[PDB]
């Protein structure tokens, strides 16, 4: 809450890159917002959610003036009144450039982003958000809001000059306003926690072009499902309990198929399937949750224009999806699901220094447009997105772009480095 | 009912088809000129306004989202600069001229000790290519501006060898400021400012012409909702 | 003071413009009107023209059902008439528009219906305003009767329900649909409209080449 914590964004990070190498990270995240429920709601169902809250993730790691990673993760908190309250992360992307000139793993750099995320605070998003629809009209005076024409909008910066001599109202600062103009909540810090990511070779388009580039080596559909799969593994391992409920899928691939990739996994529980409800009769619509630029979703978007929203079943919309060919999949293409408890309760509410909150999202949009919208053909973008980045952060934002060193090896050491971080602990915190 | 009557029937219809979608387009073109007119004198008026009001440029081009991309965020200290935007529409003082074709005025007040006062017109007509109808692509000429003190090292005028490794490097990345874009003709593709014609009609076409909408945007009292304007129902 | 005036100049400004919106599009409307009876008068001595255009319109096909179109086929003339040529009373997105069907001997009857679409105003959520309608009678193919609501036997019925909602869903639905009903009328019918006003209409010529483009591959 508002009392100290010890692992930092900047702490996992480091923990997990090259000993004695500078790396810039970028961590973005949006103004947590009321939003619609994660899965289409059922006109008569179980349970109605009191609210359903969204925020996104965006991370960016920067060797030598080169961009070269990046991260997009949602991260969705939903409320029930009578039901409790869980929290999903959605992995919506992960990809690189293939301009970093040293080596590093991806794999651990992804995962470990991964625990820092699963280490918040659920309530730290609950704290201030911005409302769905903010009502004004219960306010005075005139405000200038998102519906404001730009004529009703010049007439009341006028009015407000003549009276004011200026065009703020202080009464915006003032407590009356602030917690009438945001929502807040509360919820258990240990709650269920679902993760949801999607392999499909076409979403990897982070970096634009980067194909192009001799340099980064472009995954197939499946090997891009055992690289995830490894990470999620990894996480179960790590960060849940040993109950937890893992789901892997390949739309079109029959379960023996399927059943024989799961063979790596050290995780003893995964299954093949996935970890939607049965609700309505198996009926996709019902159980599908709708994610940004997820294929699923855009699947079923389309149902919905053909009116066959009521005719597709759980069991049919995974062999559709990849009987269609605007959704792609075609390279083996798979589905992971995660439910289930955290083996720590998260209490982290992100610093400074482990986030930067844009003003708007106008604002965050545009510094991560800085990369998304970059061509990668040649290593000059993978410059130009570090310049820019670089460089509005400091003009726009006051801030610069975040420093580390890495601290790891290959582990010859004398103990084990997670008894050896705390030793250094027990000393300055316990100063004999 | 011939086969014969039947195909000359068709090929009249469609002779008087065609004809008819040419009346079309003289009418788009009738249109459009027909509006540029009306708002000659409107845009005056209005201009006149934003000059009454200091910092409406640079706050306009803050809030366009695309601007945004086609320039270097390091060119934001020099975009809000900008106090003067004019655009004049080149069919209008002649025919001669497509309706896309307008020069474009800017102003820079300047920076203590990086970067000059300045005014620079830059033209961009449409040019039709041979064998192909295109409609036409925009072009323009290079109009000489004076680079920042900062961007000396990325500035053409400056640099030594732009076809040595390292001076073309430079060059290019002086190419992707604003002040590149300044010397994009259009005809030089893929060694010039990229997307210069995208980012011209973009101040044609809606920076320009909807600079007020854009501005008022940055006056919604709260921060999360500058710049904004505001799933399924499955039964039936 | 001078920065106040400012502000209302331009507020001012900013509405001399929707003025000048509507004035354009206007003098369009009126330059277009002989146009496209000139090309509605070519379009009528070709016979499947609307037939073609209308199998080949993407979006379109996605507001009715694929039964529908056995009907759809026997469309013969479709005339927009811009209300506002009519009468400084409505707004430049008003119209009419007339369907001719031939029919099909036994089943659906020959007949000519007028549909009309207005831009109605509300409280501050009107975005310019909604698109409008009242019902128009049609006269359903004698197939449709099982889910012709003129000629249901009663909607509680869980068939009566179930009818009712596929009639609802058929162009002829659309034809009594007025977007003042929400949830009980055929779906997105005013967008089904615009897709008229503002793309089949104006461009099926362009759409009828695109389509004999498409035949030839």
């Amino acid at each position: 809450g508002m009392d100290p914590n010890s692992m930092s964004l900047n702490d996992f990070l480091s923990s997990v890159l090259p000993v004695s190498e500078q790396f810039e990270y970028l961590s973005l995240q949006s103004i947590p917002l009321e939003t619609h429920a994660v899965v289409t709601p059922n006109k008569d169902d179980k349970r109605v959610p009191k609210s359903t809250i969204k925020t996104q993730h965006f991370f960016s790691l920067f060797h030598q003036g080169k961009v070269f990673f990046s991260l997009e993760v949602y991260v969705y908190v939903t409320l029930w009144d009578e039901a409790d309250a869980e929290r999903l992360i959605f992995v919506s992307k992960a990809d690189t450039n293939g301009y970093c000139n040293t080596r590093v793993s991806v794999r651990d750099i992804t995962k470990i982003i991964l625990e820092f995320i699963l280490s918040i605070d659920p309530n730290y998003y609950l704290q201030k958000v911005k409302p769905a629809i903010r009502s004004y009209k219960k306010i005075s005076p005139e405000l200038i809001s998102a519906a404001s024409t730009p004529a009703r909008t010049l007439r009341i910066l006028a009015r407000r000059l003549k009276q004011s001599g200026s065009t703020v109202l202080k009464e915006i600062e003032s407590p009356r306003f602030q917690q009438d103009l945001y929502l807040s909540f509360t919820c258990p810090r240990e709650i269920l926690t679902k993760i949801c990511l999607f392999t499909r070779p076409a979403s990897q388009y982070l970096f634009p072009d980067s194909s192009k580039n001799s340099k980064k080596h472009i995954l197939n559909g499946e090997e891009l499902m055992k690289w995830w799969g490894f990470i999620l593994d990894r996480l179960l391992i790590e960060c849940f309990q040993n109950d937890t409920q893992a789901k892997l899928r390949i739309p079109g691939e029959d379960p023996a198929r399927v059943r024989s990739y799961l063979r790596g996994m050290k995780y003893p529980l995964w299954q093949v399937g996935d970890i939607f409800t049965s609700k309505e009769n198996s009926l996709a619509v019902y159980n599908i949750p709708l994610f940004p630029d997820d294929p699923k979703a855009r699947f079923i978007h389309q149902l919905a224009e053909e009116d066959r929203l009521l005719k597709v079943s759980l069991s049919s919309f995974w062999i559709e999806l990849q009987e269609r060919q605007e959704f792609k999949l075609s390279v083996t293409s798979s589905v992971m699901g995660i439910s289930g408890y955290s083996l720590a309760t998260p209490s982290l509410f992100p610093s400074s220094a482990d986030v930067i909150v844009p003003k708007s999202r106008k604002q965050f949009r545009a510094i991560k447009k800085y990369i998304t919208g970059e061509e990668y053909d040649t290593e000059e973008g993978a410059i130009e997105a570090f310049t820019n980045i670089r460089d509005f952060l400091l003009l726009r934002m006051a801030t610069n772009l975040q420093s580390l060193t890495g601290k790891r090896e290959h582990r010859e050491r004398n103990q084990p480095v997670p008894a050896s971080n705390i030793n250094t602990l027990a000393i300055t915190m316990l100063k004999p | 009912m011939s086969d014969q009557e039947n195909e000359n029937e068709h090929a009249k219809a469609f002779l008087g088809l065609a004809k008819c979608e040419e009346e079309v387009d003289a009418i788009e073109r009738e249109v459009e000129l027909y509006r540029l007119n009306k708002m000659k004198p409107v845009y005056e008026k209005r201009d006149a306004y934003i000059d009454e009001i200091a910092e409406f440029w640079k706050i306009v081009l803050s809030q366009h989202v695309s601007f945004a991309n086609y320039i270097r965020a390091s060119d934001f200290k020099y975009i809000d600069t900008i106090d003067k935007i004019k655009v004049e529409w080149l069919a209008l003082e002649s025919e001669m001229y497509d309706t896309r074709d307008f020069s474009i005025t800017f102003h820079f007040h300047g920076i203590e000790g990086d970067f000059k006062e300045q005014q620079v017109t830059k033209v961009f007509q449409i040019k039709k290519g041979k064998d192909d109808q295109e409609d036409g692509i925009l072009t323009s000429e290079p109009v000489p501006i004076e680079w920042p003190q900062s961007y000396d090292s990325i500035n053409p005028d400056l640099i030594k060898d732009k076809r040595s490794p390292e001076g073309k490097k430079k060059y290019r990345q002086g190419m992707k400021t604003i002040f590149g874009w300044f010397r994009w003709t259009g005809l030089k593709p893929g060694k010039e400012f990229p997307h210069g014609d995208s980012l011209a009609s973009l101040f044609s076409e809606e920076i320009y012409p909807f600079c007020v909408k854009y501005y008022a945007e940055a006056q919604r009292d709260l921060e999360d909702e500058e710049g904004e304007s505001g799933v399924d129902l499955p039964l039936s």
